[PDB]
């Protein structure tokens, strides 16, 4: 149903909300009562409605068949390269993952993107990140990575993907520090 | 100077004790002698006693009256039937 707004808005006046609401309940038992089509546009007048875009698969000099798409997380902004098929390398930067990424935890995280639809070492990654740390960067990659290996999966393994936070960018970025505080929300001292 | 065993006597149906004994306070307290005995354990003032029996019999007609007024307009608490209107 439409919101207060929006009603106020069609009917180009000022309602209360027991009026809404009085409105609303009648609709609802105008819905309720079989209503044929005639009623039905008359409801869907008031009706307000409420997927994840896959890349196309592409073709390189070598002839190999790949898929392009990019990610970011915090400050770090990383693009993906995924093969059709490899043999499971994933260079970053052209250095291999295991040793731009020392830290067990972010080859994990690039792990899982791969491990959830169950295609490890059926695929080859080419990435290039820059900004933010390693952490960053790692998820930065495996966001790139899940939203470029979309276009290779079934529809139901994406919307399982989309699940499981694989391809949701993750909004959470470092908030500013105000004046009169010691940090983002960190206040001082307070005295007495 | 009464015969015993008459008055204010119940006799217990295959040994639920307890229940008899409610049954016997029920009707003590039906026959109000629960409140003659409780009331007569300290003197009230011949005006204390007139003031509360008005103040009984007020609040009793009083209620009566808020009970049938509610009963009355009970009727009325149906479903709305002109919903709209």
């Amino acid at each position: 149903w439409l919101i207060k707004e929006e009603l106020e808005e069609m009917l180009v006046e000022k309602l209360s909300d027991l009026d809404y609401m009085q409105f609303i309940r009648l609709l609802e038992k105008l819905l309720t009562s079989q209503c044929g089509a005639a009623e039905e546009e008359f409801v869907q007048r008031f009706r307000r409605s409420v997927k994840q875009l896959i890349e196309p698969v592409q073709y390189d000099e070598q002839g190999m068949a790949f898929s392009k798409s990019e990610g970011k997380r915090k400050t770090a902004k990383a693009e993906a390269i995924v093969y059709k098929h490899g043999s499971g390398r994933i260079k970053v930067n052209g250095i291999d993952y295991q040793l731009y990424f020392p830290i067990t935890q972010d080859r994990e995280q690039l792990m899982f993107p791969f491990h959830f639809v169950d295609r490890l070492g059926k695929h080859d990654v080419t990435c290039t990140v820059s900004g933010g740390g390693r952490s960053a960067q790692a998820g930065a990659i495996r966001l790139a990575m899940a939203k470029a290996l979309c276009s290779f999966v079934t529809e139901d393994e994406v919307e399982w993907m989309r699940q499981a936070g694989l391809l949701t960018t993750d909004p959470r970025v470092r908030e500013r520090k105000k004046p009169g505080q010691e940090g983002a929300r960190r206040k001082f001292t307070w005295k007495k | 100077k009464h015969l015993k065993f008459i008055a204010r006597t119940v006799m217990v149906q295959e040994g639920n004790v307890e229940s008899a004994y409610r049954t016997l306070n029920r009707i003590l307290t039906m026959d109000g002698l629960i409140e003659d005995i409780k009331h007569r354990r300290y003197y009230e003032k011949p005006c204390r006693r007139r003031q509360r029996e008005s103040y009984e019999r007020c609040r009793r007609i009083y209620n009566m009256e808020m009970a049938r007024k509610i009963n009355f307009l009970m009727r009325k608490n149906r479903a709305d039937p002109w919903q709209g209107c």
